[PDB]
Protein backbone atom coordinates (compact mmCIF):
# COMPACT_ATOMS: atom_id res chain seq x y z
CA UNK A 1 0.00 0.00 0.00
CA UNK A 2 1.23 3.62 -0.55
CA UNK A 3 0.30 6.90 1.60
CA UNK A 4 -1.97 8.26 -0.30
CA UNK A 5 -4.13 4.77 -0.37
CA UNK A 6 -5.34 4.51 3.06
CA UNK A 7 -5.11 8.08 3.36
CA UNK A 8 -8.09 8.21 1.14
CA UNK A 9 -6.90 9.02 -1.76
CA UNK A 10 -7.03 7.54 -5.21
CA UNK A 11 -4.49 7.39 -8.04
CA UNK A 12 -5.91 9.11 -10.63
CA UNK A 13 -5.81 12.16 -8.28
CA UNK A 14 -2.35 11.32 -7.59
CA UNK A 15 -1.70 11.59 -11.18
CA UNK A 16 -3.38 14.85 -11.01
CA UNK A 17 -0.96 16.11 -8.24
CA UNK A 18 1.86 14.49 -10.38
CA UNK A 19 0.90 16.24 -13.57
CA UNK A 20 0.17 19.29 -11.81
CA UNK A 21 3.28 19.73 -10.26
CA UNK A 22 5.38 19.15 -13.32
CA UNK A 23 3.12 22.04 -14.91
CA UNK A 24 4.52 24.95 -12.32
CA UNK A 25 7.80 23.78 -12.66
CA UNK A 26 7.77 25.05 -16.66
CA UNK A 27 8.50 28.43 -17.90
CA UNK A 28 6.28 31.21 -19.52
CA UNK A 29 7.29 29.87 -23.56
CA UNK A 30 5.55 26.75 -22.43
CA UNK A 31 3.52 27.91 -19.54
CA UNK A 32 0.84 28.97 -22.60
CA UNK A 33 -0.33 25.59 -23.25
CA UNK A 34 -0.95 25.11 -19.16
CA UNK A 35 -4.43 26.61 -19.65
CA UNK A 36 -4.78 25.24 -23.30
CA UNK A 37 -5.62 21.76 -20.66
CA UNK A 38 -6.08 20.96 -17.40
CA UNK A 39 -9.41 22.35 -17.04
CA UNK A 40 -12.40 22.42 -14.71
CA UNK A 41 -15.11 22.73 -16.46
CA UNK A 42 -17.33 19.72 -15.70
CA UNK A 43 -20.09 20.33 -13.14
CA UNK A 44 -21.22 17.59 -10.63
CA UNK A 45 -25.57 17.06 -10.40
CA UNK A 46 -26.03 14.47 -7.93
CA UNK A 47 -29.61 13.92 -7.09
CA UNK B 1 -50.75 35.47 -48.10
CA UNK B 2 -51.09 39.71 -46.69
CA UNK B 3 -48.56 41.66 -47.48
CA UNK B 4 -48.42 42.38 -43.41
CA UNK B 5 -47.97 38.70 -42.76
CA UNK B 6 -45.45 37.92 -45.33
CA UNK B 7 -43.27 40.82 -43.75
CA UNK B 8 -43.36 39.76 -40.50
CA UNK B 9 -42.44 36.25 -41.66
CA UNK B 10 -39.30 37.88 -43.94
CA UNK B 11 -38.55 39.95 -40.27
CA UNK B 12 -38.25 36.54 -38.36
CA UNK B 13 -36.48 34.46 -41.09
CA UNK B 14 -33.80 37.19 -41.63
CA UNK B 15 -32.69 37.39 -37.86
CA UNK B 16 -32.70 33.39 -38.11
CA UNK B 17 -30.45 33.32 -41.53
CA UNK B 18 -28.16 36.22 -39.43
CA UNK B 19 -27.91 34.48 -36.03
CA UNK B 20 -27.84 30.72 -37.64
CA UNK B 21 -24.66 31.92 -40.07
CA UNK B 22 -22.93 32.79 -37.16
CA UNK B 23 -23.43 29.71 -34.72
CA UNK B 24 -22.06 27.95 -38.17
CA UNK B 25 -18.46 30.17 -38.53
CA UNK B 26 -18.21 29.79 -34.31
CA UNK B 27 -18.49 25.91 -34.60
CA UNK B 28 -16.48 25.13 -37.60
CA UNK B 29 -13.97 26.94 -35.70
CA UNK B 30 -14.49 25.26 -32.34
CA UNK B 31 -14.56 22.16 -34.65
CA UNK B 32 -11.31 22.97 -36.21
CA UNK B 33 -9.53 23.09 -32.93
CA UNK B 34 -11.20 20.09 -31.83
CA UNK B 35 -10.48 18.25 -34.84
CA UNK B 36 -6.53 18.87 -34.32
CA UNK B 37 -6.48 18.25 -30.53
CA UNK B 38 -8.11 14.93 -31.52
CA UNK B 39 -5.35 13.90 -33.23
CA UNK B 40 -2.95 12.57 -30.41
CA UNK B 41 -5.97 11.89 -28.25
CA UNK B 42 -7.17 9.26 -30.34
CA UNK B 43 -3.21 7.69 -30.21
CA UNK B 44 -3.31 8.12 -26.47
CA UNK B 45 -6.75 6.67 -26.07
CA UNK B 46 -6.56 3.78 -28.23
CA UNK B 47 -3.18 3.35 -26.36
CA UNK B 48 -5.29 3.21 -23.30
CA UNK B 49 -7.20 0.42 -24.75
CA UNK B 50 -3.99 -1.44 -26.12
CA UNK B 51 -3.93 -4.60 -22.86
CA UNK B 52 -7.78 -5.63 -23.89
CA UNK B 53 -7.58 -6.03 -27.09
CA UNK B 54 -4.50 -7.58 -27.10
CA UNK B 55 -5.35 -9.58 -24.50
CA UNK B 56 -9.08 -11.30 -23.82
CA UNK B 57 -11.69 -10.18 -21.19
CA UNK B 58 -14.93 -11.32 -20.62
CA UNK B 59 -17.19 -11.22 -17.42
CA UNK B 60 -18.60 -13.37 -14.87
CA UNK B 61 -22.26 -13.06 -13.09
CA UNK B 62 -23.17 1.35 -15.60
CA UNK B 63 -24.50 2.96 -18.77
CA UNK B 64 -21.99 6.20 -19.64
CA UNK B 65 -23.48 8.48 -22.11
CA UNK B 66 -21.92 11.43 -23.22
CA UNK B 67 -22.59 14.28 -25.32
CA UNK B 68 -23.35 17.79 -24.14
CA UNK B 69 -25.57 20.53 -22.96
CA UNK B 70 -26.44 22.79 -26.62
CA UNK B 71 -28.37 21.41 -28.67
CA UNK B 72 -28.55 22.59 -32.53
CA UNK B 73 -26.18 19.95 -33.66
CA UNK B 74 -28.50 17.41 -35.45
CA UNK B 75 -28.51 14.07 -34.06
CA UNK B 76 -26.13 14.17 -31.67
CA UNK B 77 -27.95 13.55 -28.43
CA UNK B 78 -30.95 11.27 -29.59
CA UNK B 79 -28.20 8.88 -31.80
CA UNK B 80 -26.47 7.93 -27.74
CA UNK B 81 -29.64 7.98 -26.00
CA UNK B 82 -31.23 5.75 -28.62
CA UNK B 83 -28.49 2.85 -28.01
CA UNK B 84 -28.93 3.98 -24.45
CA UNK B 85 -32.20 2.91 -23.90
CA UNK B 86 -31.39 0.02 -26.00
CA UNK B 87 -29.10 -1.32 -23.48
CA UNK B 88 -31.22 -0.82 -20.73
CA UNK B 89 -33.37 -2.47 -21.96
CA UNK B 90 -31.53 -5.78 -23.21
CA UNK B 91 -30.60 -6.07 -19.48
CA UNK B 92 -28.06 -8.02 -14.94
CA UNK B 93 -28.83 -4.42 -12.81
CA UNK B 94 -29.06 -1.01 -14.93
CA UNK B 95 -27.51 2.15 -13.62
CA UNK B 96 -26.65 4.78 -15.56
CA UNK B 97 -24.62 8.49 -16.10
CA UNK B 98 -25.10 11.33 -18.29
CA UNK B 99 -22.21 13.67 -19.06
CA UNK B 100 -24.01 16.73 -20.74
CA UNK B 101 -27.03 18.20 -19.76
CA UNK B 102 -29.11 16.88 -22.82
CA UNK B 103 -28.60 13.05 -22.02
CA UNK B 104 -30.14 13.82 -18.89
CA UNK B 105 -33.13 15.58 -20.42
CA UNK B 106 -33.55 12.90 -23.14
CA UNK B 107 -33.01 9.40 -22.05
CA UNK B 108 -34.11 10.69 -18.87
CA UNK B 109 -37.74 10.72 -17.39
CA UNK B 110 -38.40 6.88 -18.25
CA UNK B 111 -35.21 6.19 -16.04
CA UNK B 112 -34.67 8.98 -13.46
CA UNK B 113 -35.00 6.70 -10.76
CA UNK B 114 -32.27 4.64 -12.82
CA UNK B 115 -29.53 7.68 -12.44
CA UNK B 116 -26.21 7.87 -10.56
CA UNK B 117 -24.98 10.96 -11.37
CA UNK B 118 -25.08 13.56 -14.22
CA UNK B 119 -22.79 16.57 -15.50
CA UNK B 120 -23.16 20.11 -16.74
CA UNK B 121 -21.02 22.17 -18.37
CA UNK B 122 -19.72 20.05 -21.38
CA UNK B 123 -18.85 21.25 -24.43
CA UNK B 124 -18.66 24.68 -24.29
CA UNK B 125 -15.26 24.99 -23.24
CA UNK B 126 -12.82 22.12 -24.78
CA UNK B 127 -13.03 18.91 -22.57
CA UNK B 128 -9.76 18.09 -20.69
CA UNK B 129 -8.10 14.66 -18.96
CA UNK B 130 -9.14 17.32 -15.77
CA UNK B 131 -13.02 16.92 -16.93
CA UNK B 132 -12.24 13.22 -17.16
CA UNK B 133 -10.73 12.87 -14.32
CA UNK B 134 -13.65 14.46 -12.33
CA UNK B 135 -15.74 11.95 -13.79
CA UNK B 136 -13.88 8.84 -13.05
CA UNK B 137 -13.32 10.13 -9.51
CA UNK B 138 -17.33 10.96 -9.06
CA UNK B 139 -17.97 7.07 -9.96
CA UNK B 140 -15.61 5.76 -7.63
CA UNK B 141 -16.60 7.57 -5.21
CA UNK B 142 -19.52 6.29 -5.62
CA UNK B 143 -21.48 3.46 -3.90
CA UNK B 144 -22.37 1.48 -7.30
CA UNK B 145 -19.37 -1.35 -7.35
CA UNK B 146 -20.06 -1.89 -11.15
CA UNK B 147 -19.36 -5.38 -12.32
CA UNK B 148 -19.25 -4.18 -16.27
CA UNK B 149 -20.01 -0.87 -17.30
CA UNK B 150 -19.90 0.35 -21.42
CA UNK B 151 -19.67 4.34 -22.37
CA UNK B 152 -21.61 5.76 -25.67
CA UNK B 153 -20.34 8.32 -27.57
CA UNK B 154 -19.86 9.60 -30.59
CA UNK B 155 -16.66 8.50 -33.06
CA UNK B 156 -15.70 11.78 -35.22
CA UNK B 157 -15.56 10.08 -39.32
CA UNK B 158 -15.82 13.33 -40.86
CA UNK B 159 -17.50 16.61 -41.10
CA UNK B 160 -20.40 14.57 -42.50
CA UNK B 161 -20.36 11.48 -40.80
CA UNK B 162 -20.22 10.07 -37.22
CA UNK B 163 -21.07 7.01 -35.88
CA UNK B 164 -22.66 6.34 -32.38
CA UNK B 165 -20.08 3.87 -30.39
CA UNK B 166 -19.85 1.67 -27.19
CA UNK B 167 -16.60 0.49 -25.21
CA UNK B 168 -16.65 -2.00 -22.50
CA UNK B 169 -15.38 -0.78 -19.09
CA UNK B 170 -14.48 -4.10 -17.26
CA UNK B 171 -13.14 -1.46 -14.53
CA UNK B 172 -14.27 -4.15 -12.32
CA UNK B 173 -10.69 -4.81 -10.74
CA UNK B 174 -12.39 -7.93 -9.68
CA UNK B 175 -12.75 -9.09 -13.76
CA UNK B 176 -8.96 -7.90 -14.22
CA UNK B 177 -8.18 -10.78 -12.49
CA UNK B 178 -9.26 -13.83 -15.02
CA UNK B 179 -7.20 -16.64 -16.99
CA UNK B 180 -6.34 -13.93 -19.57
CA UNK B 181 -4.55 -11.82 -17.11
CA UNK B 182 -2.32 -15.15 -16.12
CA UNK B 183 0.21 -13.85 -18.88
CA UNK B 184 1.07 -11.12 -17.17
CA UNK B 185 3.32 -11.83 -13.78
CA UNK B 186 4.38 -9.87 -11.30
CA UNK B 187 1.54 -7.54 -10.30
CA UNK B 188 0.06 -6.83 -7.30
CA UNK B 189 -3.70 -7.39 -6.76
CA UNK B 190 -3.30 -3.32 -5.72
CA UNK B 191 -1.20 -1.99 -8.27
CA UNK B 192 -4.50 -2.82 -10.79
CA UNK B 193 -6.27 -0.98 -8.49
CA UNK B 194 -4.19 2.08 -9.94
CA UNK B 195 -3.93 0.70 -13.26
CA UNK B 196 -7.75 0.07 -13.61
CA UNK B 197 -8.55 3.82 -12.14
CA UNK B 198 -5.87 5.20 -14.30
CA UNK B 199 -7.41 3.89 -17.60
CA UNK B 200 -11.06 4.80 -16.20
CA UNK B 201 -9.30 8.21 -16.57
CA UNK B 202 -8.39 7.34 -19.87
CA UNK B 203 -11.65 5.85 -21.58
CA UNK B 204 -13.33 8.89 -20.59
CA UNK B 205 -11.52 11.12 -21.23
CA UNK B 206 -11.44 10.06 -25.15
CA UNK B 207 -14.87 9.21 -25.69
CA UNK B 208 -14.75 13.10 -24.76
CA UNK B 209 -12.53 13.70 -26.74
CA UNK B 210 -14.47 12.02 -29.86
CA UNK B 211 -17.73 13.72 -29.06
CA UNK B 212 -16.95 17.35 -29.28
CA UNK B 213 -15.60 16.94 -32.64
CA UNK B 214 -18.38 15.18 -33.42
CA UNK B 215 -20.49 17.56 -31.71
CA UNK C 1 -29.79 64.50 -49.36
CA UNK C 2 -28.71 67.91 -48.41
CA UNK C 3 -26.86 66.30 -45.46
CA UNK C 4 -23.82 68.17 -43.86
CA UNK C 5 -23.90 70.90 -45.68
CA UNK C 6 -26.34 71.87 -43.10
CA UNK C 7 -24.66 70.46 -39.90
CA UNK C 8 -22.86 72.95 -37.97
CA UNK C 9 -18.99 71.78 -37.26
CA UNK C 10 -19.81 71.28 -33.45
CA UNK C 11 -22.33 68.51 -34.47
CA UNK C 12 -20.33 67.10 -37.43
CA UNK C 13 -17.19 66.77 -35.19
CA UNK C 14 -19.59 64.32 -33.06
CA UNK C 15 -22.17 63.22 -35.67
CA UNK C 16 -20.06 61.68 -37.85
CA UNK C 17 -18.59 59.15 -35.31
CA UNK C 18 -21.86 58.54 -33.76
CA UNK C 19 -23.83 58.11 -37.49
CA UNK C 20 -20.90 55.26 -37.88
CA UNK C 21 -20.79 53.17 -35.07
CA UNK C 22 -24.62 52.75 -34.92
CA UNK C 23 -24.53 51.55 -38.96
CA UNK C 24 -21.87 49.30 -37.11
CA UNK C 25 -24.41 48.38 -34.77
CA UNK C 26 -26.97 47.87 -36.95
CA UNK C 27 -25.15 45.12 -38.70
CA UNK C 28 -24.87 42.70 -35.58
CA UNK C 29 -27.66 44.16 -33.28
CA UNK C 30 -29.82 40.88 -34.35
CA UNK C 31 -27.31 38.90 -32.63
CA UNK C 32 -27.37 40.09 -29.51
CA UNK C 33 -30.20 38.20 -27.91
CA UNK C 34 -28.72 34.60 -29.24
CA UNK C 35 -25.01 35.85 -28.71
CA UNK C 36 -24.20 32.84 -26.89
CA UNK C 37 -20.51 33.68 -27.73
CA UNK C 38 -19.50 36.29 -29.48
CA UNK C 39 -15.72 37.49 -29.74
CA UNK C 40 -15.25 40.90 -27.71
CA UNK C 41 -14.84 43.08 -31.13
CA UNK C 42 -18.27 42.65 -32.02
CA UNK C 43 -19.30 42.74 -28.47
CA UNK C 44 -18.45 46.29 -28.07
CA UNK C 45 -19.97 47.30 -31.08
CA UNK C 46 -23.38 45.70 -29.27
CA UNK C 47 -22.46 47.92 -26.32
CA UNK C 48 -21.72 51.28 -28.01
CA UNK C 49 -24.69 50.59 -30.32
CA UNK C 50 -27.13 50.49 -27.21
CA UNK C 51 -25.58 53.34 -25.56
CA UNK C 52 -25.84 55.59 -28.57
CA UNK C 53 -29.25 54.22 -29.23
CA UNK C 54 -30.38 55.30 -25.44
CA UNK C 55 -28.94 59.09 -26.45
CA UNK C 56 -30.92 59.52 -28.94
CA UNK C 57 -34.46 59.13 -27.01
CA UNK C 58 -36.01 62.32 -25.87
CA UNK C 59 -38.95 63.59 -24.30
CA UNK C 60 -41.75 65.94 -25.96
CA UNK C 61 -41.44 69.74 -25.79
CA UNK C 62 -38.43 70.03 -24.51
CA UNK C 63 -36.18 71.02 -28.03
CA UNK C 64 -32.09 71.28 -27.59
CA UNK C 65 -29.80 74.39 -28.26
CA UNK C 66 -26.87 72.32 -30.30
CA UNK C 67 -24.65 72.95 -27.85
CA UNK C 68 -26.49 70.78 -25.33
CA UNK C 69 -26.82 68.02 -27.48
CA UNK C 70 -23.10 67.38 -28.78
CA UNK C 71 -22.15 67.98 -25.01
CA UNK C 72 -24.27 64.91 -24.46
CA UNK C 73 -23.44 63.08 -27.31
CA UNK C 74 -19.54 63.83 -26.94
CA UNK C 75 -20.00 61.70 -23.30
CA UNK C 76 -21.10 58.70 -25.14
CA UNK C 77 -18.90 58.60 -28.40
CA UNK C 78 -16.07 59.45 -26.17
CA UNK C 79 -16.78 56.25 -24.49
CA UNK C 80 -17.86 57.83 -20.98
CA UNK C 81 -20.90 55.74 -20.98
CA UNK C 82 -19.84 52.40 -22.30
CA UNK C 83 -19.32 51.54 -18.50
CA UNK C 84 -22.90 52.85 -17.56
CA UNK C 85 -25.73 51.28 -17.58
CA UNK C 86 -28.09 51.35 -20.39
CA UNK C 87 -31.22 51.66 -17.82
CA UNK C 88 -29.07 54.87 -16.26
CA UNK C 89 -28.27 56.70 -19.81
CA UNK C 90 -31.43 58.13 -19.38
CA UNK C 91 -31.38 59.25 -16.03
CA UNK C 92 -27.33 60.53 -16.87
CA UNK C 93 -28.28 62.80 -19.29
CA UNK C 94 -31.01 64.72 -17.95
CA UNK C 95 -28.52 65.09 -14.71
CA UNK C 96 -25.30 65.53 -16.65
CA UNK C 97 -27.19 68.17 -19.04
CA UNK C 98 -29.32 70.05 -15.90
CA UNK C 99 -25.48 70.51 -14.60
CA UNK C 100 -23.84 72.12 -17.23
CA UNK C 101 -26.71 73.91 -18.08
CA UNK C 102 -25.97 75.32 -14.49
CA UNK C 103 -22.60 75.06 -13.83
CA UNK C 104 -20.84 75.59 -17.06
CA UNK C 105 -22.55 77.94 -19.48
CA UNK C 106 -19.04 79.24 -20.06
CA UNK C 107 -18.49 76.32 -22.05
CA UNK C 108 -21.07 75.32 -23.68
CA UNK C 109 -20.90 79.34 -25.18
CA UNK C 110 -17.49 78.15 -26.23
CA UNK C 111 -18.95 75.31 -28.01
CA UNK C 112 -21.33 77.57 -29.31
CA UNK C 113 -19.23 80.37 -30.11
CA UNK C 114 -15.99 78.36 -31.15
CA UNK C 115 -18.55 76.48 -33.23
CA UNK C 116 -16.77 73.16 -32.84
CA UNK C 117 -15.01 71.73 -29.96
CA UNK C 118 -11.67 73.34 -29.08
CA UNK C 119 -8.60 71.05 -27.71
CA UNK C 120 -9.25 73.13 -24.69
CA UNK C 121 -13.17 72.76 -23.86
CA UNK C 122 -12.45 68.81 -25.12
CA UNK C 123 -10.15 68.90 -21.96
CA UNK C 124 -12.54 70.57 -19.62
CA UNK C 125 -15.35 68.10 -20.70
CA UNK C 126 -13.47 65.14 -20.36
CA UNK C 127 -12.78 66.21 -16.20
CA UNK C 128 -16.70 67.33 -16.23
CA UNK C 129 -17.95 64.05 -17.27
CA UNK C 130 -15.26 61.48 -15.59
CA UNK C 131 -16.23 63.46 -12.49
CA UNK C 132 -20.12 64.05 -12.78
CA UNK C 133 -19.73 60.05 -13.59
CA UNK C 134 -17.82 58.71 -10.55
CA UNK C 135 -20.53 61.49 -8.46
CA UNK C 136 -23.16 59.70 -10.87
CA UNK C 137 -22.14 55.91 -9.58
CA UNK C 138 -21.64 56.73 -6.22
CA UNK D 1 12.17 -5.24 -32.62
CA UNK D 2 9.09 -3.56 -31.04
CA UNK D 3 6.37 -1.34 -31.72
CA UNK D 4 7.15 2.00 -28.72
CA UNK D 5 4.02 3.73 -28.02
CA UNK D 6 4.53 6.69 -25.91
CA UNK D 7 2.22 9.89 -25.14
CA UNK D 8 -0.19 11.84 -23.35
CA UNK D 9 -3.37 13.32 -23.43
CA UNK D 10 -2.26 16.37 -25.54
CA UNK D 11 0.51 15.14 -26.89
CA UNK D 12 2.51 12.15 -28.92
CA UNK D 13 5.84 11.26 -28.97
CA UNK D 14 6.03 7.53 -30.38
CA UNK D 15 3.37 5.47 -32.45
CA UNK D 16 4.59 1.91 -33.26
CA UNK D 17 8.26 2.96 -33.10
CA UNK D 18 10.81 0.45 -33.31
CA UNK D 19 13.16 1.44 -30.36
CA UNK D 20 15.92 -0.96 -29.04
CA UNK D 21 15.41 0.10 -25.09
CA UNK D 22 13.13 2.04 -23.30
CA UNK D 23 13.80 3.35 -19.20
CA UNK D 24 10.45 3.90 -17.13
CA UNK D 25 10.14 5.24 -13.52
CA UNK D 26 7.35 2.64 -11.98
CA UNK D 27 6.27 2.69 -8.19
CA UNK D 28 8.43 0.00 -7.66
CA UNK D 29 11.54 1.16 -9.20
CA UNK D 30 12.06 1.80 -12.83
CA UNK D 31 11.90 -1.35 -14.97
CA UNK D 32 13.65 -1.54 -18.39
CA UNK D 33 11.15 -2.89 -21.09
CA UNK D 34 13.78 -4.45 -24.42
CA UNK D 35 12.81 -5.30 -26.89
CA UNK D 36 11.80 -9.05 -25.80
CA UNK D 37 10.38 -8.86 -22.27
CA UNK D 38 7.67 -10.71 -20.27
CA UNK D 39 4.13 -9.36 -20.19
CA UNK D 40 3.89 -6.48 -17.54
CA UNK D 41 1.65 -3.93 -16.39
CA UNK D 42 2.63 -0.84 -13.95
CA UNK D 43 1.83 2.50 -12.45
CA UNK D 44 4.03 5.22 -13.14
CA UNK D 45 5.62 7.43 -10.55
CA UNK D 46 7.33 11.04 -11.02
CA UNK D 47 10.47 10.28 -12.98
CA UNK D 48 12.41 10.39 -16.16
CA UNK D 49 11.75 8.26 -19.44
CA UNK D 50 14.93 7.62 -21.59
CA UNK D 51 14.31 5.95 -25.35
CA UNK D 52 17.32 4.56 -26.71
CA UNK D 53 16.65 4.62 -30.22
CA UNK D 54 17.74 2.72 -32.94
CA UNK D 55 20.77 4.97 -33.37
CA UNK D 56 22.35 5.92 -30.71
CA UNK D 57 22.55 9.09 -28.45
CA UNK D 58 19.40 8.18 -26.99
CA UNK D 59 16.32 11.27 -25.95
CA UNK D 60 15.17 12.02 -22.65
CA UNK D 61 12.18 13.07 -21.17
CA UNK D 62 10.16 13.81 -18.36
CA UNK D 63 6.63 12.27 -16.94
CA UNK D 64 4.43 12.78 -14.06
CA UNK D 65 2.52 9.44 -13.54
CA UNK D 66 0.48 7.55 -15.46
CA UNK D 67 0.98 4.20 -17.10
CA UNK D 68 3.43 1.61 -18.71
CA UNK D 69 2.34 -1.79 -20.98
CA UNK D 70 3.77 -4.35 -22.34
CA UNK D 71 1.89 -7.62 -24.01
CA UNK D 72 2.21 -10.67 -25.26
CA UNK D 73 3.28 -9.33 -28.83
CA UNK D 74 6.49 -7.30 -28.43
CA UNK D 75 3.76 -3.81 -28.14
CA UNK D 76 4.68 -1.19 -25.45
CA UNK D 77 2.84 1.65 -24.60
CA UNK D 78 3.51 4.47 -22.01
CA UNK D 79 0.75 6.95 -21.19
CA UNK D 80 1.62 9.79 -19.10
CA UNK D 81 -0.87 12.64 -18.05
CA UNK D 82 1.80 14.76 -18.57
CA UNK D 83 5.33 13.99 -20.31
CA UNK D 84 7.67 16.72 -21.11
CA UNK D 85 11.57 17.07 -22.21
CA UNK D 86 13.66 18.64 -20.18
CA UNK D 87 14.68 21.14 -22.25
CA UNK D 88 11.23 22.98 -20.94
CA UNK D 89 12.05 22.77 -17.80
CA UNK D 90 12.93 25.28 -15.22
CA UNK D 91 15.08 24.00 -12.48
CA UNK D 92 15.32 27.07 -10.27
CA UNK D 93 11.22 26.83 -9.89
CA UNK D 94 11.32 23.21 -8.88
CA UNK D 95 13.50 23.97 -5.96
CA UNK D 96 11.33 27.21 -4.93
CA UNK D 97 8.50 24.35 -4.93
CA UNK D 98 10.05 21.56 -3.16
CA UNK D 99 10.69 24.55 -0.79
CA UNK D 100 7.25 25.36 -0.24
CA UNK D 101 5.73 21.62 -0.03
CA UNK D 102 8.05 20.74 2.76
CA UNK D 103 6.83 24.01 4.55
CA UNK D 104 3.42 23.41 4.47
CA UNK D 105 3.45 19.78 5.76
CA UNK D 106 5.26 20.70 8.98
CA UNK D 107 2.02 23.22 9.33
CA UNK D 108 -0.60 19.70 8.53
CA UNK D 109 -2.43 17.09 10.88
CA UNK D 110 -4.71 16.08 8.48
CA UNK D 111 -3.73 12.95 7.43
CA UNK D 112 -5.45 13.55 3.94
CA UNK D 113 -3.97 17.19 3.41
CA UNK D 114 -0.67 15.15 4.06
CA UNK D 115 -0.96 12.79 1.16
CA UNK D 116 -1.55 15.65 -1.08
CA UNK D 117 1.40 17.41 0.16
CA UNK D 118 3.30 14.36 0.22
CA UNK D 119 3.02 13.97 -2.96
CA UNK D 120 3.80 16.89 -4.16
CA UNK D 121 6.96 16.66 -3.05
CA UNK D 122 7.86 13.56 -3.96
CA UNK D 123 7.02 15.13 -7.57
CA UNK D 124 8.74 18.14 -6.93
CA UNK D 125 12.40 16.34 -5.82
CA UNK D 126 11.78 13.93 -8.30
CA UNK D 127 12.39 17.25 -10.65
CA UNK D 128 16.06 17.66 -9.67
CA UNK D 129 17.21 14.43 -11.29
CA UNK D 130 17.57 15.32 -14.79
CA UNK D 131 17.77 18.94 -14.61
Amino acid sequence: VAYWRQAGLSYIRYSQICAKAVRDALKTEFKANAMKTSGSTIKIVKV
Amino acid sequence: ATLKDITRRLKSIKNIQKITKSMKMVAAAKYARAERELKPARVYGVGSLALYEKADIKTPELIIGVSSDRGLCGAIHSSVAKQMKSEAANLKEVKIIGVGDKIRSILHRTHSDQFLVTFKEVGRRPPTFGDASVIALELLNSGYEFDEGSIIFNRFRSVISYKTEEKPIFSLDTISSAESMSIYDDIDADVLRNYQEYSLANIIYYSLKESTTSE
Amino acid sequence: RVGSAAQTRAMKQVAGTMKLELAQYREVAAFAQFGSDLDAATQQLLSRGVRLTELLKQGQYSPMAIEEQVAVIYAGVRGYLDKLEPSKITKFENAFLSHVISQHQALLSKIRTDGKISEESDAKLKEIVTNFLAGFEA
Amino acid sequence: QMSFTFASPTQVFFNSANVRQVDVPTQTGAFGILAAHVPTLQVLRPGLVVVHAEDGTTSKYFVSSGSVTVNADSSVQLLAEEAVTLDMLDLGAAKANLEKAQSELLGAADEATRAEIQIRIEANEALVKAL
